[PDB]
């Protein structure tokens, strides 16, 4: 999908976080699957 | 944990492992029935193990107690860990001897400069889990501190502990684990930028906020 993963900067402290998606096409309407604070989930794109 | 020591055995009696397979996360015993850890430490199937020292080596005094109920907090946010607490009600209620122990509550929030103890099995560097029980005496630090090295990403439900010349702090599998100061859980083991980097302190989520929560949920469940 268009758009850029948000820019993160912590990381929960778990050494194989949660996967919530593996790709967009997971991700309903215009979010975008992306490694966030922990592990992979859809998230709204940035510019 | 990184640079700390490797604590007496059996000497975090309220300390747990989260298990599924392998140790996952830390957990606090805090009844005999009830674990609170990290809400991001959620699994739909957990085994909680008491009594450990080494993870890796049955020592006799182990209890392996399955989960029966897991429930985290309802604002819980996974995208910025606010509110990242999580309470797992055990299959039957673990036996209390010296070697398994409930922690208090707390009280009040800890003031800026409150020694804590941190535990847990997480990495000890890159990588990877010890087998003992690794332990970290660190002060709470000033909101005013935990915002300069977290900008914009501190909420009321944070407090940071540590050092920030850096060198000590929790690291990779010690989430959810317990922060115990004057003899109450403070802070659960919740996030950081890397693990014991310079004006990077871990981030923990603040107890004290969540005590009415934990009463109210154990109340209803
Ligand atoms: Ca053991």
């Amino acid at each position: 999908k268009p758009g850029k993963c948000p820019v993160t900067y912590g990381q929960c402290l778990m050494l194989n976080p949660p996967n919530f998606c593996e790709m967009d096409g997971q991700c309903k309407r215009d979010l975008k699957c992306c490694m966030g604070m922990c592990g992979k989930s859809c998230v709204s794109p940035v510019k | 944990i990184v640079g700390g020591y490797t604590c007496a055995a059996n000497s975090i009696p309220y300390q747990v492992s989260l298990n599924s397979g392998s140790h996952f996360c830390g957990g606090s015993l805090i009844n005999s029935q009830w674990v609170v850890s990290a809400a991001h430490c959620y699994k739909s199937r957990i085994q909680v193990r008491l009594g450990e020292h080494n993870i890796d080596v049955l020592e006799g005094n182990e209890q392996f107690i399955n989960a029966a109920k897991i429930i985290t907090h309802p604002n819980f946010n996974g995208n910025t860990l606010d509110n990242d607490i999580m309470l797992i009600k055990l299959s039957s209620p673990a036996t209390l001897n010296s070697r398994v122990a409930t922690v208090s509550l707390p009280r009040s929030c800890a003031a800026a400069g409150t020694e804590c103890l941190i535990s847990g099995w997480g990495n000890t560097k890159g990588s990877s889990y010890p087998s003992l029980l690794q332990c970290l005496k660190a002060p709470v630090l000033s909101d005013s501190s935990c915002k300069s090295s977290y900008p914009g990403q501190i909420t009321g439900n944070m407090i940071c502990v540590g050092f920030l010349e850096g060198g000590k702090d929790s690291c990779q599998g010690d989430s959810g684990g317990p922060v115990v100061c004057n003899g109450q859980l403070q802070g659960i083991v919740s996030w950081g930028y890397g693990c014991a980097q310079k004006n990077k302190p871990g981030v923990y989520t603040k107890v004290c906020n969540y005590v009415n929560w934990i009463q109210q949920t154990i109340a209803a469940n």
